[PDB]
């Protein structure tokens, strides 16, 4: 009785997407939102049910923020490429001649693909083709990261791979984990026992160590091997000391 | 000039000295020549 | 202490030795009284260290 | 590319998995009932 | 006195086991000395004294 | 992948801490044709999943046991 | 905003509820920042 309760059950995802795409500078914000919100609904109601799937408002917010960020990066790459190739840089045509739909699809594939099961990837790409016709996703090939992964795997007796070779899938998973670490500060590697998760993140950490020159320190904590009081802390009932 | 030559002779004796090991019933490789090693240590000290 | 040698006994002795020699953890599974701890201790008498 | 086939494929997957699970559980139940097999913890809970 | 006499195993099993452990340690030390017969190499063995 | 990792570790890391590593390389060379896709070990492991076991069967449990006792075979040699 | 302002005027608290991900904490923080207030977020558990 001391609080006034309000039921906040269905956020207006379409208006949120439209306004947040309009603010970031997307000229086609209306159609992009009307194509991306039903896309998330289609993913929710068409992909296989898994305990690690979320297609809610947080996922949509992450997709929109990442789409904006990669749009700024694409503007910057167009700037430098035009500068090194000639002198014709102007904001008008570059903003006009910008694949915004490709940017949105790139953000979606960077955020949603790594969490899908093997069988749902064709499902997601079919949904992308249905809702976003003609737009294709061509993931970047981080070269120096790949040779650094090669060196790290060779040093620690691990089997590197590429494409369809033995080791290609695990390297692809490492690259997706790297992308998600760049995008998100909260990571979960979900998969059956002994699927290569530990080696994947160790190899990624050592590759980033040897590439960027900053040293990576990993703290491995078993949250259930100790009580929650030992995991987070105790407040003394007597002395009120932490 | 004399003192350093004492140092170099001790250096070469102790970097070329080897323990005298021989076989013992095909079970191990035991050491003999305790007296010579001990006398060398006393004289060097 | 005494253990009567048997086919299963010697086979499990060999397996336990070839598993504990390299300090690999293991679990003996079976009904109570089957001889799991007897088999383990009889494999430990061959490893005095 | 057909969404209807996608939904139907999910439905048949879930139905087949549940049907196999239920039939296997019932077979274990009837085998326990004739004394052919011993009753396990999961079987104990299912019978209870 | 331990290996040559086989009756001491019956009378002193734990003594024989302890001496066997000491004998393995001493034989490891002997092998380490034999592979490097130099006096200083023996002296620089970690925790030799 | 796991077979390649085990073979590389056998050919690289000595078990004592060299004759031992030479024995390791020879044993790995002898075991190479069996540690392949659709090899004896792969087919046996596939068939092992069809049997009933006292506990749930995990591929890495059997693989680790096999690798451990292969190391012990190297120690025996 | 309407419900929380009505609660505040009556000197009552605000208790937005619903499934996770609907923007309840964010809405509370946005309302507090709209009035220029210092909004503190506490993750409550059994130790509080
Ligand atoms: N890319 C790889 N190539 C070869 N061997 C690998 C590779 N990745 C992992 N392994 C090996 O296979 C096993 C997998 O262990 P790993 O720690 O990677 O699994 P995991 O999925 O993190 O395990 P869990 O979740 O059960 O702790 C280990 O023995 C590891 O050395
Ligand atoms: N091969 C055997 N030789 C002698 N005794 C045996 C043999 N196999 C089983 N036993 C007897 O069976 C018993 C096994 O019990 P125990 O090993 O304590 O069970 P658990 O391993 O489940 O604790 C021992 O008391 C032992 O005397
Ligand atoms: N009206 C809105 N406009 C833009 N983003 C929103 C809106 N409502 C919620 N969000 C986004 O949803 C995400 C999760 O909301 P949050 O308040 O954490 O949900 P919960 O009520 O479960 O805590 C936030 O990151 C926020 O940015
Ligand atoms: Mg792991
Ligand atoms: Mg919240």
């Amino acid at each position: 009785k001391l609080f006034r309760s309000l039921a906040m059950t269905k956020p207006d995802r379409q208006l949120i997407a439209q306004v947040m795409l309009y603010s970031q500078g997307f000229r086609t914000a209306e159609v992009l939102a009307n194509k991306i919100v039903p896309f998330f609904k289609l993913c929710d109601e068409q992909l296989s049910s898994q305990s690690h799937y979320d297609f809610g408002l947080r996922a949509l917010k992450s997709v929109l923020v990442s789409a904006g960020n990669v749009k700024r990066e694409r503007i910057q790459k167009i700037k430098r490429e035009k500068e090194e190739r000639g002198e014709a840089v102007d904001e008008g045509e570059i903003a006009e001649n910008l694949p915004e739909q490709e940017i949105l699809i790139q953000s979606v594939c960077e955020t949603m693909v790594p969490k899908l099961v093997a069988e749902d990837i064709p499902l997601l790409f079919s949904l992308l083709s249905d809702v976003f016709p003609g737009v294709q996703y061509h993931r970047g090939e981080m070269t120096a990261l790949r040779e650094e992964l090669k060196k790290v795997c060779q040093e620690m007796y691990l089997t590197y791979g590429d494409g369809e070779e033995v080791g290609g899938m695990w390297v692809e998973k490492v690259l997706q984990l790297y992308q998600i670490t760049q995008i998100n500060h909260g990571l979960m590697m979900v998969g059956p026992s002994g699927s290569g998760k530990s080696m994947a993140w160790r190899v990624l950490l050592k590759a980033l160590e040897r590439l960027e020159g900053v040293e990576g320190v990993a703290h491995i904590i078993d949250p259930k091997a100790i009580s929650k009081d030992h995991l987070y802390g105790t407040l003394d009932p007597n002395t009120r000391e932490w | 000039m004399a003192l350093e030559e004492f140092l170099k002779q001790i250096r070469e004796v102790w970097n070329t000295y080897e323990l005298d090991l021989v076989n013992y019933q095909n079970k191990c490789r035991l050491i003999r020549g305790w007296d010579d090693l001990f006398n060398k240590v006393k004289e060097h000290i | 202490d005494v253990v009567v040698p048997t086919l299963d006994t010697v086979r499990h002795e060999a397996l336990l030795y070839t598993w504990l020699a390299e300090h690999k953890p293991l679990v003996l599974c079976g009904p109570p009284g089957s001889g799991k701890t007897m088999t383990l201790f009889s494999a430990l008498r061959a490893l005095p260290d | 590319k057909d969404p209807l086939f996608r939904f139907f494929e999910r439905e048949v997957k879930m139905g087949a998995k549940l049907l196999q699970d239920v039939r296997q559980d019932l077979a274990d139940v009837v085998q326990v009932c004739e004394g052919k097999k011993k009753q396990t913890n999961y079987l104990r809970t299912l019978i209870n | 006195i331990f290996t040559g006499s086989a009756d001491i195993k019956h009378l002193l099993p734990v003594e024989t086991q302890r001496f066997q452990s000491i004998s393995t340690e001493f034989l490891a030390l002997m092998k380490k000395v034999s592979k490097s017969p130099l006096v200083m190499d023996v002296l620089n063995i970690q925790g030799v004294q | 992948m796991i077979f390649n990792n085990f073979l590389a570790r056998l050919r690289s890391i000595p078990l004592d801490e060299s004759p031992m590593l030479q024995i390791q390389r020879d044993a790995a060379t002898i075991m190479q044709p069996y540690f392949t896709s659709n090899g004896l070990v792969t087919k046996a492991l596939e068939h092992a999943f069809q049997l009933e076991h006292i506990m749930d069967l995990t591929r890495l449990r059997c693989l680790g046991s096999l690798f451990s006792m292969l190391h012990q075979a190297c120690r025996n040699v | 905003y309407l419900t929380m302002t009505q609660a505040l005027e009556a000197r009552l608290g605000g208790s937005p509820f619903g499934p996770a991900g609907t923007g309840k904490t964010e809405s509370v923080k946005a309302l507090g920042h709209q009035l220029g207030r210092f909004v503190l977020v506490f993750n409550c558990d059994e130790t509080f």
